[PDB]
């Protein structure tokens, strides 16, 4: 089944869409906006969901 | 001032907020902000014809609620 | 390739481009025919131009083969209907659909590339005698596309 | 703002699997294909289908 | 998944079962089309029934998705071609192949379970009037599978 | 009397020593001896149809050098 | 922080948890009260335990301050109701909602860490005489949480 | 049979299990679906941590019960 | 009762039926019997997810890494 | 990949039956004897012949 | 670096990838990986003498393509 | 016993060992004869030692009885040719073959156990004067093994 929750707002700010993909290795957890995710990476926090370190934040478009 | 629509490469339709005096270069900048596509890979088509960068929407008689068609930059050869 | 091709056919039934139509020839889903209407305010105005489409077995990673079957006067299309156009080869993208390819080809009719031409004689006329270019293209439109 | 309603639509290449293969280039990513299809493009050294930027990596994208 | 899928396809090329065929249409190995001939001496005899097969990316650890595209009258298969069969869900085995799955479905055609059906109306008729059941399934085979 | 063949689950083919009067359940117990598969997990198929436990090979027109097809126990529902 | 807290409150109302309950004390959305049901099959069984919650202004980037207001016998919870627990400190996650924090705290009751205790005397007892530990913990539950 | 797991964000997923599934079997299936390593998973039912080494039948966990996923934690 | 010859496992050199690549060294044990048709890597994946034996559906007691001296 | 061509040869003890008696110890096994011969070893409390670990069990081993 | 051969207990010959500075104990570890034999029950013989876990292959002037011989740990008495 | 012994003989024919040779004494497959080359860099260098081998009825569950018939000087072999060696008694293994047994015996020559000896006199001389032992062994080798 398909990602119906991807339409829901960022779980952190509950305001902006989920367009800040949190990347680690070849996998990523997409559940937050670019602003909130960039904050985590700026402060060297790990991924909120899997606790892996954050390799990068990718601004994610759905073309 | 007016709304127009762009049918993007995947078939998804987006809405832009434009002026008649907006250049095509300007429109592509807005598509870049919404979709993450550099303007030089954008080719806009209206009534079967491509829209040149330095000409305005109104130079092509593109009015409120028109639909532009986005394809990929191409080169006859 | 099949389910992608069926989706493209559904989109052509529901919301096709203004100048462009296409569908399977018979029951062969990998062999289509297409039409492009000559754009208004252009030497092709009032002509209808037929094309042949063959989808390769690993469409859409590989581009369709696209050729005119209607003769047409243009610097990047020759007498056999072969179209020299980068999105049909090295600049193909798998996000392009037949609908988008046809619209693209439609935009090429009005915006030729005479600087890297498939038919050099027609390109010279296009660059230096646009009155005669428009005239001959109009004549070919009446002779072959009406 | 506008939320991505087209995210539940299938991969635009195979028209079957979910959109979970994010195509990364620089700081942006285009998510319109499944991981299997996007990976095939990366292995064949193809650019991004929608913007033609070189593909940096394909990210298997989860939606927690 | 691909290598396993390629081995199954080669097997079908060299030694298919009598009743069943399947393969990809293009180069897309994850999407197959299949056919099952209605078994002799059944309501389905003389019919050819098309199915669609989608392999998940962790095949063969997870089952293929299999659905009829030809309409068939049967208590465990509904008007969308959905097949309520345990080896397609909780009783899948990685040792099953598409060949064995098609053969299993084929054996389900003449051994339905009306006591726990997908289509209640058809199970009632199967239990309370076998002749009418055979009449109808025969008419459906003639109408849709020929 | 005669040999038959059984295409097992993995595609491997085995040879069985049978009388035409042997029951289907007899054949399954032979498959268990050869392959370690419990008879209640064996579904044998011939001419597109499963073979019932209390019938004989002759009850199914199974001749010598016939091939039976072994799949897993299944339940429609 | 406000929008995220409001979201959590509405989620709690739309979908109340089985093991805990929580909401604002009156008007201040940053100060909440909560209740934890003691785990069945434990010394805390049948007890109901109250807690206070203060959200910092950069919640959920920073953890909420969470303390018991009902006395409870545990090596990692002291007479101030303070809870020494890594997810409230350095192992916090912005994806933890207050419902998840409360369920996590509840699971800590039967999963104490006596080797790094907040109340050494309770932990020594836990490590040397377990039946003596359970006896007392049941006593405190009946004295203070019923 | 099927059970539910309410994951960290509140999203609910479905798992295919047997009564003999151990809790580590369950965490492995959660990782398959959600890409969360098992050693940062903590599963809770009826207010108690479920322990690696014990099975769903050991905990009498019912078909279509819901297990609650939080993050690995430690008191101190 | 006729004389029965021993028969030897010629299919033992075929690759794992799951990955079609690696040798059959992952033995699936249940009771006092084993079904050896997958590599250790593929069989451990079944065991780690408590899936049954693929050919007989008995529960997988243990996977044995099998050497052939 | 080195495939076990020697799995097809007879039991190294009786040289007559196939190698269907796996000698199990922990999570590894040595397969070189038939079931009958390997049970004799287990019955007599002998260790594994090639590695000298104790014999946990003999598993009758099929190649399906 | 180089490769060598080990004749195992049944006579089956196997191949290892080693460096001339590898310890005897290091070779036995690679033998344990391929054959499941604990090193403390391995006895490697070369030129009729036992090889001791401290030395290396160069110590014993063991060139590439040499065959080492494996028996079981033994002790006179 | 017989088939296994046969097998060991064929394998000897296929891959002849370099430190030793062995085969049946004429007609009796259960009575064998063997020779060992004395190791280089050792006091047995250049010697050829003969051994007698007898297989019991339940070979290979029980070890062969192996004794030297060439006199030799060594703490773990006595004047009757008896070899006190653990693999020939309690540490036997059915995977051992005559070839492996002989090579094992050859490596015992340069790896004696003086601390639990068969011949104490030779043992004491091995511990206290290594130089004497090698002189004597070389002499015994020259006297008896050429
Ligand atoms: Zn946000
Ligand atoms: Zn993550
Ligand atoms: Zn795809
Ligand atoms: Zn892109
Ligand atoms: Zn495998
Ligand atoms: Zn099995
Ligand atoms: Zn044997
Ligand atoms: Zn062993």
């Amino acid at each position: 089944e398909f990602p119906h929750n991807a339409i829901e707002p960022c779980v952190i700010c509950q305001t902006r869409p989920k367009n800040g993909c949190i990347v680690h290795g070849k996998t990523g957890h997409l559940m937050a906006c670019f602003t909130c995710a960039k904050k985590l990476k700026k402060r060297n926090k790990p991924c909120p969901v899997c606790r892996q370190p954050i390799q990068m934040i990718v601004l994610t478009y759905f073309p | 001032s007016m709304q127009i629509f762009v049918k993007t490469l995947t078939g998804k339709t987006i809405t832009l907020e434009v002026e008649p005096s907006d250049t095509i270069e300007n429109v592509k900048a807005k598509i870049q902000d919404k979709e993450g596509i550099p303007p030089d890979q954008q080719r806009l088509i209206f009534a079967g014809k491509q829209l040149e960068d330095g000409r305005t929407l109104s130079d092509y008689n593109i009015q409120k609620e028109s639909t532009l068609h986005l394809v990929l930059r191409l080169r006859g050869g | 390739a099949l389910k992608r091709i069926h989706k493209e056919l559904n989109d052509l039934a529901r919301d096709p481009p203004a100048q462009c139509r296409a569908g399977p020839v018979g029951d062969d889903m990998f062999h289509w025919q297409a039409t492009i209407m000559g754009p208004n305010d252009s030497p092709y105005q009032g002509g209808v131009f037929f094309l042949t489409i063959h989808f390769p077995t690993d469409y859409p990673f590989k581009p369709p083969k696209v050729a005119f079957t209607t003769r047409i006067y243009h610097p990047n299309i020759n007498s056999n209907g072969s179209i020299k156009l980068d999105i049909l080869r090295s600049q193909w993208s798998p996000a392009l659909t037949i609908s988008k390819v046809l619209l693209s080809i439609c935009s090429l009719l009005c915006d030729p590339n005479p600087d890297d031409p498939l038919v050099p004689e027609i390109a010279r006329i296009y660059k230096t005698d646009r009155e005669k270019y428009n005239r001959i293209a109009r004549e070919w439109t009446q002779k072959y596309a009406m």
